[PDB]
RNA sequence: GGAGUAUGGUCGCAAGGCUGAAAAAUUGACGGAAGGGCACCACCAGGGGUGGAGCCUGCGCGCGCGCUACACUGACAGAGCCAGCGAGUACUCCCUUGGCCGAGAGGCCCGGGUAAACUCUGUCGUGCUGAGGAAUCCCUAGUAAGCGCAAGUCAUCAGCUUGCGUUGAUUACGUCCCUGCCCUUUGUACACACCGCCCGUCGCUACUACCGAU
């Protein structure tokens, strides 16, 4: 997916499906968001066609990739030669032979290539205390800062 | 409907689960460990 | 044990970064960073829980010395524009009696 | 639910509190306020009783009577 | 006043984490007592702790009184239990509508010594201090959705515990046209709980039964119409009211009155209503992994 | 203590002393003849006296300051006034303790809050 | 009135639930219905069955009350619901059937 | 080796179909008439929804719960004046024509689609430029309505939900006469004081005698 807006606990996703039919087979599931959230797809959202509302644990940042785990059951095919080397017989060539042979490039994804990082060194903001705390608490642990 | 079913399916698989596990745990500890320890009186006999 | 492993069985995996459509929104908090933030929100909102249950377990008639020798943060009723709850202090400096700065105007 | 309903009426027994007497304590008897060795065992409650007469006034007139 | 109150809460709280340190010595104590009255070995440590044989010939007795559940342990609620008729008030969100006033008027008839307010624009807090001002037992918060209910708190004072519960399936009274239901029988009703097992259940258990005005001890069986009945499977506590007429000692035959909750709590907060500095003695918790599985209750 | 366990009256001496004394404010718990064994004290009594529950309270900073301003009277106590320091405070009126008609601690902590109103 | 108090007058007009009649009222009851009339008793009052707009009409029309049962179609949507996702649960991958034309 | 504490294996009993779905009771059963208390599921006074048009969640094309439109309650212009919730290295309305610099993945640049209110002063003068029936339901002091600004609390809630501040009224605030509901006619502490054995149909228990078969 892709976060549009993020409220604290909860939060909207954009780019993730197109319709809310899908959202409603996609009811009540489960939805882990790269870092570590587990969290839950709860309704549909109405206006934006695409739109998602779901529940996690901490705010989801801005710049997160909201992912849904999905098991999609598969198939092999049903083709078949038997060799008959004492006939001749075709083979179905490699692959890497045939991209060598039309000249069709081994596709890849610029984004899926691994890569280092260059992180920053990670502070904080300083500690906040709101006003009201600031002119009710007790004396002894009054704040001073000139 | 599809999540209370799927839900069911995961508890009553799980309670089998672990009590399959528990039982040729305990079995086979038991048996090995048996003949282990008459192993043990018979070599300490000497 | 930990001769039971291979070479290629240790050799282990390497982050996935971000995606190069996107980049202008911020790096991607992978499991560390998500630690990080959390207890450093943690323990702030741990701090903010304590005050509250000092402030809302005050008791209004305290005494102390202090309150005959600091400013009082007061609100904004007193204060005005200018005021957070702080109680402030000195900066430093106080009134400098007149002697003393004509001897300062003197060596200036 | 109709049915267990049912049978908890049918047997009934309820969970629910009842009303206690009020001062169950001192009054554990209750009649009305109206018209109407062991022995070691029972001197020694007498005195015991007194001891906690003279630790009462004692007590509650040492605290100024707010108790 | 608000000193007193906020003294004793804090008083209340000392005096439990003393029974948490005075009950992890006391399960070793009373090792003791029953192996005095059946002569069977113990622990020679348990045996060789003096303080604890010292102790123990001061202190048998009041664990005699608990075996034999003559005593009232100590909490929220029984200090005085069977003696104030529990005052209960309800009062919805900011600004309710017509369904929802109506639903809470109903559960105000549904609890029978409940008075009803409405809110207004009025302050949580300052609500909080005016109940407590009138000395109250109770209050609720019933939210909504859309003309529906939402979330019941049953919370109790002085200082106890706020059940917030989000409730599910409920429909109401006022859509049965006033022809076929009727005014609603207002009696002292009893009370079943169909399920409760853990101490976490017996303990929701309790603040549900101090709702209800103490039925006069001599004839609970035989009088009294009106029965509510609290039962759950699936973590779900889930209530019908039902007055009965009895026509034999074999049939009793029900009526449906009050309305249908499927309630499930997901909060138990140790700390009344507003109080964001709270105690959290239990929640629904969801999101880890096997807490969507296995129960509570 | 030496009354036997099965005694009635004898559990009924327990809850009177534990709660006389829990309502007193000595004691901690209402529930162990132990601590009424080894638990009562003399600086339990001290701990009740006058000045040092309004140091806990947090009239004064210590007791000095706290002895003293009994002393020289500033401390009502519900309705009463205050002279003798060693006017035993239950728990029930370690709570109506405060300070008197109109005197300048009063002021000193109302000066300071800034709600200093001279009426 | 009350559901209580309507309730047992009309049991009481059944008959059920009176005073201990005699035996020469019950040889009376003998000498001169009540299933059926209690199946629509026991209908008219667990009425939390079902779901009714308590207006009536909008506009009273005369041309010659239940407008639904959400229980029933709770429970009629969990059958089809089982009899038709539940197999295909089970039979996800499961591959030959029988074709029968006749 | 002793003591417990568990875990599952082993054995005995429970594990033999006069069968075939649909009371107890000296206290028990149901009523009625007098006497009080109560109630916005009652009267009396008033208000205000929804129900008209549309949007639309939810509940079973129907439905209510919200939201919006509807003209003197006018517009437009200036001037003047006050709040409460509010702070996680955190929050963005899209998606696209061109061009820039990028052998390529992009980044730029330009376009296309710290209230509301109030008060004062003037400029105009009703103009497809019409405030929701029967029905019903709610409500008695910071109660009703109107207004906004914020937060988005695991559960429910953005088609919204929840907070909190602002302006703050009429009309009752009596009464058990309607409808009711509860409970008195037992028991439950004694004074000076007052009252003065409700009623019904039966049941059940003891006794009396009867009737007639065998």
């Amino acid at each position: 997916g892709t976060p549009w807006k993020i409220f604290k606990n909860t939060a909207f996703i954009k780019d993730m499906f197109n319709s809310s039919l899908e959202i409603a087979k996609f009811e009540g599931a489960a939805i882990r968001t790269v870092s570590g959230i587990r969290g839950q797809i709860k309704r549909a959202l109405s206006k934006p066609e695409g739109y998602f509302r779901a529940t996690f644990e901490d705010k989801i940042l801005l710049s997160d990739i909201v992912i849904l785990k999905a098991w999609y059951p598969v198939k092999p095919k049903q083709f078949y030669n038997p060799a008959t080397n004492l006939i001749g017989w075709q083979s179905m060539r490699l692959t890497g032979e045939i991209r060598r042979a039309e000249n069709i490039p081994t596709p890849q994804n610029p984004n899926s290539t691994y890569r280092k990082i260059e992180r920053p060194e990670r502070h904080f903001n300083p500690l906040r205390v709101p006003k009201n705390l600031a002119a009710e608490l007790p004396f002894k642990s009054q704040i001073v800062q000139t | 409907f599809i999540r209370r079913e799927q839900l069911r399916i995961k508890k009553e698989k799980d309670e089998a689960y672990e009590k399959k596990f528990k039982r040729i745990i305990a079995e086979i500890q038991n048996e090995e460990g048996r003949a282990a320890n008459e192993y043990a009186r018979e070599k300490a006999a000497r | 044990m930990s001769s039971l492993r291979h070479a290629i069985q240790r050799r282990a995996h390497k982050e996935r970064a971000q995606p190069l459509e996107r980049q202008r929104l911020g790096i991607l908090e992978k499991k560390k960073d998500y630690r990080l933030r959390a207890r450093d929100y943690k323990k702030k909102q741990a701090v903010l829980k304590s005050l509250r249950q000092k402030a809302a377990e005050r008791n209004e008639d305290e005494f102390y010395f202090g309150m005959m020798s600091r400013k009082g943060p007061g609100s904004a009723l007193t204060r005005g524009k200018g005021f957070t709850g702080t109680v402030d202090g000195d900066r430093g400096n106080k009134a400098l009696s007149v002697e003393t700065v004509r001897l300062l105007k003197t060596q200036d | 639910i109709e049915e267990l309903i049912k049978r908890r009426i049918l047997a009934g027994e309820f969970d629910e509190v009842l009303r206690r007497r009020p001062d169950m304590f001192g009054n554990p008897h209750g009649v009305r306020r109206g018209l109407v060795a062991d022995e070691k065992l029972r001197r020694d409650e007498e005195e015991i009783k007194r001891m906690w007469k003279e630790i009462s006034a004692k007590l509650d007139a040492l605290s100024s009577w707010h108790y | 006043m608000l000193r007193k109150q906020a003294r004793q809460r804090r008083d209340y709280l000392y005096r439990r984490a003393l029974l948490l340190r005075d009950a992890e010595i006391a399960e070793k104590r009373a090792k003791l007592r029953a192996a005095l009255a059946s002569g069977k070995p113990l622990d020679p440590k348990i045996a060789n702790d003096k303080e604890l044989r010292k102790d123990f010939d001061y202190d048998v007795s009041r664990d005699i009184a608990k075996e034999q559940g003559e005593i009232d342990i100590d909490d929220e609620y029984s200090e005085l239990s069977g003696i104030v008729d529990p005052r209960v008030l309800v009062t919805t969100s900011r600004d309710p509508s017509s369904r929802l006033m109506a639903f809470s008027k109903e559960i105000r008839l549904m609890f029978p010594t409940a008075i009803r307010l409405n809110r207004g624009n009025l302050i949580l807090p300052d609500l909080v201090m005016s109940a407590q001002r009138e000395r109250l037992s109770d209050i609720i918060l019933l939210h909504e959705h859309r003309g529906t209910p939402t979330a019941i708190t049953i919370s109790h004072f002085p200082h106890g515990p706020t059940l917030m519960a989000s409730l599910h399936n409920v429909v109401l009274r006022a859509d049965i046209p006033k022809s076929i239901k009727g005014t609603v029988s207002e009696s002292y009703p009893h009370l079943i709980f169909e399920g409760f097992r853990t101490p976490l259940g017996q303990r929701v258990v309790k603040i549900l039964k101090h709702l209800f005005p103490p039925r006069d001890p001599t004839n609970n069986a035989k009088s009294g119409n009106r029965v509510i009945t609290f039962v759950n499977q699936d973590d779900c506590i889930e209530v019908r009211h039902h007055v009965y007429v009895r026509t034999n000692y074999n049939s009793v035959e029900l009526s449906e009155v009050g309305p249908r909750f499927t309630m499930r709590p997901f909060s138990i907060t140790m700390g009344t209503l507003e109080n964001k500095d709270a105690d959290v003695e239990w929640h629904l918790s969801q999101y880890t992994r096997t807490g969507r599985k296995k129960n509570y209750f | 203590s030496l009354l036997p366990p099965d005694n009635e009256v004898r559990r009924k001496h327990e809850t009177l002393l534990l709660d006389k004394l829990y309502d007193m404010g000595i004691l901690s718990t209402k529930a162990k003849l132990s601590a009424v064994e080894h638990n009562v004290t003399v600086s339990a009594f001290a701990r009740r006296r006058l000045p040092v529950v309004m140091t806990r309270l947090r009239m004064a900073e210590t007791v000095q300051a706290a002895t003293k301003l009994i002393e020289q009277g500033h401390v009502r106590v519900g309705v009463e006034e205050v002279r003798d320091p060693a006017f035993l405070v239950t728990r029930n009126m370690e709570d109506f303790v405060t300070w008197t008609v109109g005197s300048k601690i009063k002021q000193n902590i109302m000066k300071y809050r800034d709600k200093l109103d001279d009426f | 009135g009350s559901q209580l108090k309507r309730l047992k007058a009309s049991l009481r007009e059944q008959g059920l639930i009176g005073p201990q009649k005699s035996k020469k009222q019950k040889r009376q009851n003998a000498n001169d219905q009540k299933a059926e009339a209690l199946k629509s008793i026991r209908e008219q009052f667990n009425p939390f069955q079902f779901k009714t707009n308590a207006r009536g009409p909008k506009f009273e029309v005369t041309t010659n009350v239940i407008k639904g049962r959400p229980e029933l179609s709770r429970a009629r949507s969990e059958e089809k619901r089982r009899q038709t996702i539940l197999v295909e649960m089970q039979r996800r991958n499961k591959v030959g059937g029988i074709i029968d034309r006749r």
